[PDB]
């Protein structure tokens, strides 16, 4: 799929996925979500080649939910993002590689922290307080350098996503559909319905 | 998949009232170069079956042995080997068709073109053709390689439908057989002049004919031509 | 191609095409490119003819098993899965296979598109084929979710026949289906020639055409 | 590089009447410019009265007929001499067909007979496995020739009641025996003068509840 | 490979290595499972031999397949690990395949197939555990209780016990559970269990474990406090 | 054929216990004495070296206590050799892991794989079990400072003090008694060596028949040190504690 | 020890008749073929009131037109069964019909002796494989766990088997109808169960052309049971 | 005694017990007849039942349309055992093209049995086989035994009381072989060979099983009232 981004704020980490799916020269759907929820509070965004982005996912969310059961305790959000990291890496070797760029955004409830990790296809993990991945990056990175700041509300984080989303509405050739926001903080994972 | 290196060319054949004929050159090329002049390509399987390769000589070679084992094995706790139960060419044949689109179907062929030739248990005639990718025909005349393009158009002349057998002689036969040849020698640049004959009749068995010769050739009229249009002198 | 299907108030309509081609040749006037999996699923064909037939006649064996062990019919849910997963074994291998799975369960009406590439979205609405464009073009300005089942067989007929005029290797017949609560309901087989004057009339549509 | 597929040339037609059924093809065997035979069977009796013939690349297709017929074989011995039904034949043939979805038997294949109810029966298959039952269908090097005149002279297509200003069609009857041979006759005469791979003979297979007939006509041998 | 078959018949019709497989179970810890009409309880026995035990990182008794389903045990400790662990994967394999989690009874067939499988395999022996399942379907409020043993038949329960003095806490059940009308708030259902496992344990200070499910996925284990609480109400209605 | 000579080490009882199991917990009760004592601020193992001799070279020895990660040890009783087979594999597990998620690896983790290696024995393969038991000593930042024991059964339980190998009986009454839960490592060590002292089957417990080693918070701040005692080390704590 | 294989003196292998031994403890399942369909009953014999006696499932749907009865090591039944299922649909998917029952049974049955030193022991548990077909119309088999199956009219498996069969002896005859053939079964259930017969602790089933398999509600046998009662206390 | 508790192991006299005891359940099976002339080659087969609510268990089969056996003993293995000839009877046709030899078929069954007699953890076949068929040498009658023998023959008979009709056929050896061109009449000299096994029971129309080969006739079996002309 198309643009996912990511940014770390004071208390929480939001991450902005597209909506868009298109097969050959038609749009068959603008309410997709490319998101999934890996644990309470972890959730991991993708994108990359069809198919392989949701089966990836999924395969990546059973083995989490697997530990969660086995030792009834939640991995960090750094201990999640290492063991896709290893999958990915793995993969890149393979007969048939798996092509799927992912965010992880999680809330470790121990350091209480919010945490943003960004991986690529051939397993390149970094720890980031705003990311994104394909051409995502080219358009919104100058406006995060300017406006970001570490101490920042989840409201303020919002509002410079949005002018994030509406620098991508204007400048990219592509019409992505929008974006569904979801937020990851202490409490769990939430959802914003308006956007 | 390879490439053929020692090859073999054309193989001719033909049915007649009381049996078949097959013929082929004992040239063995190697590509413009003909390097090998004392190559058998005609393969008698028993008393009763002559099958005739073209293409790869390794690979002919390697089909040699496969029928020398073929008989050796029939032999095998069978008392009735040369009688009953001996090989029929329509057991050869369909041997070799197996083998031969089996090996096409793992991309690793025999490169070969083959033309069994004998006559049944029951006296009835059997000319078959298989090649390197299993397909198999039969006809009153087969031929490989140049002789499907010169001797047919002739062979089918004599022979040219199923009612033309019985009327047709082994003589006429062997006639029109020995004049392809010929022909081939003229016409086939990967062709030689010495050649091997073969007839399996239903009465008379089988006869195999080594260092036939293509004679009774036309080259005189060649002194006349010159140059490559205007050209007097 | 073109299969359309789509969710509202009362099912799912799904309509399909009938032709075949073999580059410009028209191989078959008359093709069935809806499978009757259990009667209250159905599947929808779109690419290899080979592929779409195989694949769809192993998942009914599939969804078939599904039924004798949990002594209950799969969800579409489920069904779109195992087929999903099915086209994910040979990713890559070179299959071509569209379609969508229609049918009502516990949840309601169920519509899901497959793709050979493993892709599984759910949705009220969708269309595959060579010709599905001109299909999207009727059904998005003319759908609502309050549409009586008289009127929904009509849309997806109606759309089937926008892209079986101007799509050329779309046409030959419509096929329609309309699934309840109660089963699939097979809704005939309607020759475009014959309905393409029939519309023109009655509707009014397609001026430019001489009749 | 070895190319292992080949075209044999060849055509081949299958025609379903009310109460019996007829299989065709030319007897022509061919590579490029060449002729192997003139009378090379391409229509073949599998048994149970069912009738087959695979038209493209001749090994592929000689290789899928010895298998069906051994698949006949083996059905009669795992369900009690049970008799193979057309429509249990084609789906039988599907799953041979798709067993090289990866590596294809380069033929289209039409079998026919007769259906549970008596009714004459004829099904087409492309090279990897997709079938269907139909009325009339030709399959090979003329397929595109023959196609549109059965369909005008089978299912009375474009024809219409005169009088009717073309609002009413032909209505549709079932063709005599007689009838459809004359239909397949015509069919590869013309096909054999406008198709350099098609002449030599044509062999039909007629198919009723009596059992398999053949019937030989010679073609052009040019 | 090693390939020797292990379980097989014997003159009289019997598997004796099914049987003492049974035996294993009757040796392990009293379980108990009763269901109530909006909910299932899990007791469980914990022999008091073992003190010095640290109770916090203690393996305990009931183990979680999923969020909505539960499984406890009786006999070989290590044996139950490896047929909870084959569970687990199972449940996350159905969610990935399916798109529905399991069903209790689906659960419980898998699980009994493995110890089946483990009766007929050559170079194994079968499973020393029988196995009380129990949970709540996806989207449905009716209690579920299953049981499965080492031959691999498993069967529906209203409620059922397992382990050494198994005998004793079933003829209780028989006689103070009534199906017309089965224990209607958690309380009751709690305090049956607890009354259930006093007629075997011993002492009802730490020897007594209860877990709770309820609907949802809404599953909770008791303290040692609140199930004291229990034991001390039940043995001063007892004295009158 | 083979059968006749095959002694079935994975088979019940008709009493429903697993031989091999029963008579491999038997061996390691001839084997020295191992002691595990977890108190608030660190765990303490203790262990007895098999009657040595006078030539046995001490210093270079390890026959009972092994390190498995920076933060988990073991104490052996039993067959030495089989217990470094198991190990090696423990310390691979460690690492895996460490590789995977980027974390040292949680105590019960690393036991219960262990222990489940142990269970395959037992179930199938036709192999002996191992005739091992471990006292696993570890710390991680879940559950904190943790004891551990695994058997032959490949069965594992947790405690706050425990002991394997020759009498544990009399051993587990020793620490019952005088163990509190509000106890000090200096307190434990000092348990750990009275209950050897007293259970041993020697005339005297010296430190040349002693392996000892601690797991303490006692590390610059917030971190956790492995201490293997050396041989003057452990005589020094025999003075100390006052039974030398 | 001794071979798994191994043939007796008498020439019959042990493992093979000890697994008849396991079948004769079972609990008791008949069955009985008539014109008008096949009918299938089986004692449930729950071993505590409070087992849930629904959920013991002694007679299994195999495909819409085959049924089947169990009796012995019914655990040993369940791979039986999945494959018999994936028999039937696999050559519906082949062949585009319903599968022979024979053929069906011969399927199942080829399992029976796929044990050696495959698994590593004969199953132990008997099955009545009852269902329909064009070509032979209405049948009942016995599938053993010696690979052997025979065709029956009627036919008793379990504790109380030869006691039943003889039963089934003097009663079975061509012209049975399938409301005559319910009342047989539960009379003769109800003659060698332990306790009293009822609508929880024994099922009926049956399989017709028109309906295909059924298993009978626990409220339609009490009809029937009651039906039963009435009848004998006519005469 | 000692020697018996598998295949791998001679007695101290040379005997394999596992295979005797194999041939066994021949003898404890029905009765079945096998004879040939010159033309034609016929089996006779007593079926038997469980009871009378039962089917009589069928006892002939077909390899191909020139070959066929009939079986006595564990019918499972005759399963195997016939399974195996149809692939070879098969594997014959499609790659030589060519009907399968019956002494053939017979030399193939003999080493089929054999590697399970010299096997650890097998088991010997426990089932007598009559192969009847004709080829190109004429009619041919085999009779196969677990041992891994087979052998030729005019005539025999193989399971219990076996020995009555073996004896007829041995007087009748002269008469039968003679009976060229005439398939009934070979048929009734099979129906009264197997006739002298009887005892108590008589031959019935359910009873009785009947298969033929020949120069211009298939393999095809008889049974129900197909054979009430012979009875
Ligand atoms: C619409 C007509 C677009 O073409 C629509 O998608 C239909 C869908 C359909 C048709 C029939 C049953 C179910 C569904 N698609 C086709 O008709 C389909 C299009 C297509 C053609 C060819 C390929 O690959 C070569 C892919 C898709 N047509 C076919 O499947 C036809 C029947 N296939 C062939 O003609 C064919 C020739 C051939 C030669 C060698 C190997 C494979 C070959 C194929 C599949
Ligand atoms: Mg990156
Ligand atoms: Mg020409």
């Amino acid at each position: 799929m198309d643009i996912i981004l990511g940014i770390r704020v004071q208390d929480s980490v939001i991450l902005a996925s597209s909506k868009a799916v298109t097969r050959g020269i038609s749009v068959l759907k603008d309410s997709d979500d490319k998101t999934r929820q890996l644990s309470p509070h972890t959730l991991m965004s993708f994108a990359g080649e069809a198919g392989d982005t949701v089966q990836f996912a999924e395969y990546i969310q059973a083995n989490i939910q697997l530990y969660s059961i086995r030792e009834d305790y939640e991995l960090s959000p750094q201990a999640v993002s290492s063991f896709v990291r290893q999958e990915l890496a793995k993969s890149i070797r393979s007969r048939r590689p798996y092509q799927v760029n992912v965010l992880i955004g999680g809330y470790d409830k121990k350091k209480n922290k919010p945490e943003l990790y960004q991986i690529d296809y051939l397993g390149t993990k970094v720890e980031l307080p705003y990311g994104a991945h394909g051409y995502s990056g080219f358009y919104t990175f100058s406006l995060l350098d300017h406006h970001y700041r570490p101490d920042m509300t989840t409201e303020e984080g919002l509002d410079l996503l949005k002018l994030c989303v509406q620098e991508l509405e204007k400048r990219m050739p592509m019409d992505f559909k929008g974006v569904i926001v979801k937020i990851v903080d202490k409490d769990g994972i939430r959802q914003v319905d308006d956007f | 998949t390879q490439q053929p290196i020692v090859t073999g060319t054309s193989v001719i054949s033909m049915k007649y009232d009381n049996g078949v004929i097959i013929a082929a050159d004992n040239l063995g090329s190697y590509g413009s170069l003909l390097r090998f002049n004392g190559v058998e390509r005609l393969i008698p399987v028993g008393d009763n079956t002559v099958v005739g390769i073209s293409g790869d000589i390794s690979d002919m070679q390697h089909i040699e042995r496969l029928l020398k084992d073929l008989v050796t094995e029939n032999a095998y706790d069978n008392p009735l080997a040369d009688a009953e139960e001996a090989l029929e060419p329509s057991y050869i044949f369909e041997y070799l068709a197996t083998v031969m689109y089996q090996r096409r179907s793992k991309m690793n062929p025999l490169w070969n073109a083959i033309i069994v030739a004998g006559v049944q248990s029951n006296g009835d005639q059997f000319l078959r053709y298989v090649n390197l990718l299993g397909v198999t025909y039969s006809s009153p005349t087969l031929a490989t390689g140049f002789g499907a393009h010169m001797a047919n158009p002739l062979l089918r002349k004599v022979v040219d439908r199923e009612s033309d057998i019985p009327k047709t002689t082994v003589q006429v036969a062997e006639e029109a057989i020995v004049n392809a040849m010929r022909v081939l020698y003229y016409r086939d640049a990967r062709s030689s002049r010495n050649f091997s004959l073969a007839i399996i009749d239903k009465n008379t068995g089988l006869t195999f004919k080594k260092n036939l010769q293509v004679e009774n050739m036309k080259w005189d009229f060649a002194k006349d031509i010159k140059g490559y249009g205007t050209q007097k002198i | 191609t073109t299969t359309l299907a789509f969710k509202f108030q009362h099912g799912v309509i799904a309509a399909v095409d009938s032709r075949a081609s073999a580059g410009s040749y028209i191989s078959a006037l008359r093709v069935n490119k809806v499978i009757e999996i259990n009667p209250y699923l159905l599947g929808t064909m779109s690419g290899c003819a080979a592929d779409c037939q195989y694949w769809e006649r192993l998942l009914a064996k599939e969804c078939r098993l599904y039924y004798l062990r949990n002594g209950e019919r799969i969800s579409v849910s489920a069904a779109s899965k195992l087929l999903s997963n099915m086209m994910c074994q040979y990713r890559g291998m070179g299959l071509s296979m569209g379609s969508m799975i229609c049918g009502w369960d516990k949840k309601g009406p169920g519509l899901y598109y497959v793709d050979e590439h493993g892709t599984r979205l759910s949705g009220n609405m969708f269309s595959t084929g060579s010709g599905n464009t001109y299909a999207y073009g009727v059904l998005d300005s003319n759908y609502k979710w309050d549409l009586s089942v008289e009127d929904a067989l009509y849309l997806g007929k109606r759309s089937i026949l926008a892209a079986a005029h101007r799509d050329a290797y779309s046409g030959g017949s419509v096929n329609l289906y309309h699934v309840t609560e109660d089963g699939w309901i097979y809704h005939g087989n309607h020759d475009v020639g014959e309905l393409f004057w029939k519309v023109k009339e009655e509707e009014g549509s397609f001026n430019n055409v001489i009749g | 590089q070895f190319n292992p597929y080949g075209d044999n040339g060849g055509t081949i037609l299958g025609i379903a009447g009310e109460d019996f059924a007829v299989l065709a093809g030319d007897t022509r065997n061919i590579t490029d410019y060449s002729i192997n035979s003139r009378y090379e069977p391409k229509v073949f009796d599998c048994g149970d009265n069912i009738v087959m013939s695979a038209n493209g690349f001749a090994a592929d297709g000689d290789a899928l007929v010895k298998r069906f017929k051994n698949s006949v074989k083996w059905y009669h011995f795992d369900h009690n001499d049970k008799k193979l039904s057309i429509n249990s034949a084609a789906r039988n043939i599907q799953h041979l067909l798709y067993s090289r979805r990866f590596f294809p038997y380069y033929v289209y294949n039409i079998i026919a007979g007769l259906d549970e109810d008596g009714k004459g029966a004829v099904y087409s298959f492309d090279p990897v496995g997709s079938y269907q039952r139909e009325q009339c269908r030709a399959g090979g090097a003329a397929a595109s020739l023959i196609m549109p005149f059965l369909d005008n002279q089978v299912n009375f297509k474009n024809q219409y009641e005169p009088g009717t200003n073309g609002k009413v069609k032909k209505p549709l009857k079932y063709l005599s025996v007689e009838e459809v041979i004359k239909l397949v006759r015509d069919s590869f005469t013309s096909a054999t003068e406008r198709h350099i791979q098609v002449g030599d003979g044509l062999e039909i297979l007629i198919v009723t509840k009596d059992g398999v007939r053949k019937e030989f006509y010679e073609l052009k041998r040019d | 490979g090693y390939d020797r078959a292990l379980s097989i018949f014997s003159p009289d019709g019997h598997i004796f290595q099914v049987e003492y497989a049974l035996e294993a179970v009757k040796r392990g810890t009293c379980a108990v499972g009763v269901k109530g009409k909006n909910c299932v309880v899990l007791g469980c026995e914990r022999r008091s031999t073992l003190k010095l035990q640290d109770t916090r990182i203690t393996p305990s008794k009931v183990s979680k397949i999923d969020s909505h389903v539960v499984l406890s045990f009786s006999g070989l400790n290590a044996d139950s690990r490896i047929l909870i662990e084959k569970a687990r994967v199972e449940a996350q394999s159905h969610r990935l395949t399916l798109e529905d989690p399991v069903t209790v009874e689906y659960l419980t067939r898998y699980v009994a197939g493995v110890q089946q499988r483990y009766t007929q395999s050559g170079g194994v022996r079968p499973f020393g555990v029988s196995t009380l399942i129990a949970g709540f379907d996806p989207r449905d409020d009716e209690p579920k209780l299953y049981q499965t043993e080492p031959s691999g038949i498993y069967s529906s329960w209203s409620a059922q016990t397992i382990g050494r003095n198994s005998k004793t806490v079933r003829e209780f059940l028989e006689k103070n559970y009534d199906r017309k009308e089965p224990p209607a708030t958690v309380e009751e259902c709690v305090k049956l269990t607890v009354r259930s496992l006093l007629e075997v344990v011993q002492t009802g200070a730490k020897n007594i474990e209860i877990t709770v499910v309820k609907p949802d996925s809404d599953i909770v284990a008791l303290s040692s406090e609140e199930i004291n609480q229990y034991v001390t109400q039940i043995e001063q209605e007892k004295q009158e | 054929g083979s059968r006749r000579y095959d002694s079935r080490t994975t088979i019940f009882s008709p009493e429903g216990r697993l031989y091999q199991v029963e008579y491999a917990l038997e061996s390691i009760s001839h084997a020295g004495t191992a002691i595990g004592i977890m108190a608030s601020d660190g765990i303490v193992l203790a262990a007895e070296r098999k009657v040595t001799s006078t030539l046995l070279e001490q210093d270079t020895s390890t026959e009972k206590l092994y390190k498995l990660n920076d933060k988990i040890a073991v104490a052996v009783a039993g067959l030495t050799a089989d217990a470094e087979i198991l190990i090696n594999t423990a310390r691979i597990h460690a690492q895996n892991y460490l590789k995977t998620y980027n974390e040292d690896i949680p105590v019960e983790i690393l036991v219960r794989r262990l222990s489940d290696i142990k269970q395959g024995y037992t179930q199938h393969g036709g192999l002996r079990p191992f005739g091992v038991s471990f006292i696993y000593a570890g710390y991680d930042d879940r559950y904190g400072y943790q004891l551990y024991t695994s058997n032959p059964s490949g069965n594992y339980t947790g405690w706050k003090a425990i002991s394997v190998g020759a009498n544990t009986s009399a051993a587990q009454t020793l620490l019952q008694m005088d163990y509190k839960d509000d106890m000090k490592v200096d307190d434990a060590i000092e348990l750990a060596l009275k209950t050897l002292s007293k259970t041993t089957d020697s005339s005297a417990l010296t430190y040349d028949r002693l392996e000892f080693a601690t797991i303490r918070k006692g590390a610059n701040d917030g971190e956790v040190y492995q201490k293997i005692f050396k041989p003057q080390e452990i005589k020094d704590i025999l003075v100390k504690t006052g039974i030398t | 020890d001794r071979g798994v294989s191994t043939f007796s003196p008498e020439g019959r292998l042990f493992q093979v008749e000890y697994s008849l031994e396991a079948i004769k403890l079972g609990s008791t399942a008949i069955g009985i073929a008539t014109k008008e369909g096949v009918v299938l009953g089986v004692e449930k014999r729950a071993t505590s009131p409070l087992l849930e006696s629904d959920s013991i499932e002694k007679i299994v749907e195999i495909d819409r037109h085959i049924g089947c009865a169990m009796s012995g090591l019914t655990a040993d039944a369940r791979s039986m069964i999945e494959h018999a299922r994936t028999a039937a649909v696999t050559h519906n998917l082949y062949y585009d019909e319903d599968i022979n029952v024979e053929s069906l049974t011969q399927s199942v049955c080829d399992l029976a002796l796929r044990f050696g030193e495959l698994m590593s022991r004969p199953f132990g548990v008997a099955l009545l494989i009852a269902g329909h077909d064009a070509d032979d119309g209405y049948q009942l088999f016995h599938a053993e766990p010696s690979g052997t199956f025979y065709r029956y009219n009627a036919k008793a498996i379990g504790s109380g088997s030869e006691g039943a069969q003889a039963e089934l002896l003097n009663e079975w005859h061509s012209s049975l109808t399938l409301k005559e053939a319910e009342l047989l079964v539960l009379k003769i259930l109800k003659q060698v169960m332990e306790e009293k017969l009822d609508e929880n602790n024994a099922q009926l089933s049956c399989i017709t052309k028109q309906d295909g398999f059924k298993i009978y509600d626990n409220e339609k046998t009490a009809e029937l049971i009651k039906e039963l009662k009435e009848k004998e206390a006519a005469e | 005694n000692n020697y018996d508790g598998d295949t791998v192991t001679f007695s101290p006299t040379g005997r394999l017990f596992q295979v005797e005891y194999a041939l066994e359940a021949i003898k404890q099976g029905s009765v079945t007849v096998g004879l040939r002339s010159n033309t034609h080659a016929v089996l006779v087969a007593l079926k038997r039942n469980a009871d009378e609510l039962s089917s009589y268990q069928k006892k002939i089969i077909k390899c191909d349309e020139h070959m066929g056996l009939s079986l006595a003993g564990l019918a499972p293995d005759a399963r195997v055992l016939s399974n195996y000839l149809r692939q070879q009877c098969n594997y014959s046709s499609l790659v030589f093209n060519r009907k399968l030899a019956v002494e053939r078929a017979g030399h193939l069954l003999c080493d089929k049995a054999q590697k399970n007699t010299q096997s650890y953890g097998g088991r010997p076949y426990g089932v007598g086989l009559l192969i009847i068929g004709y080829d190109k040498s004429g009619a041919h009658l085999l009779e196969f035994q677990p041992s891994g023998n087979v052998t030729e023959l005019y005539g025999t008979a193989i399971g219990a009381r076996s020995q009555g009709a073996k004896t007829y056929l041995e007087r009748t050896l002269d008469t039968f072989i003679k009976i060229d061109g005439n398939p009934d009449e070979l048929i009734k000299a099979g129906v009264e060979a197997i006739s002298q096994s009887l005892r108590d029971e008589s031959l019935t129309v359910d009873n009785l099983s009947i298969a033929i080969v020949g120069k211009d006739t298939p393999f095809t079996i008889y049974d129900g009232e197909a054979v009430a002309k012979y009875i």
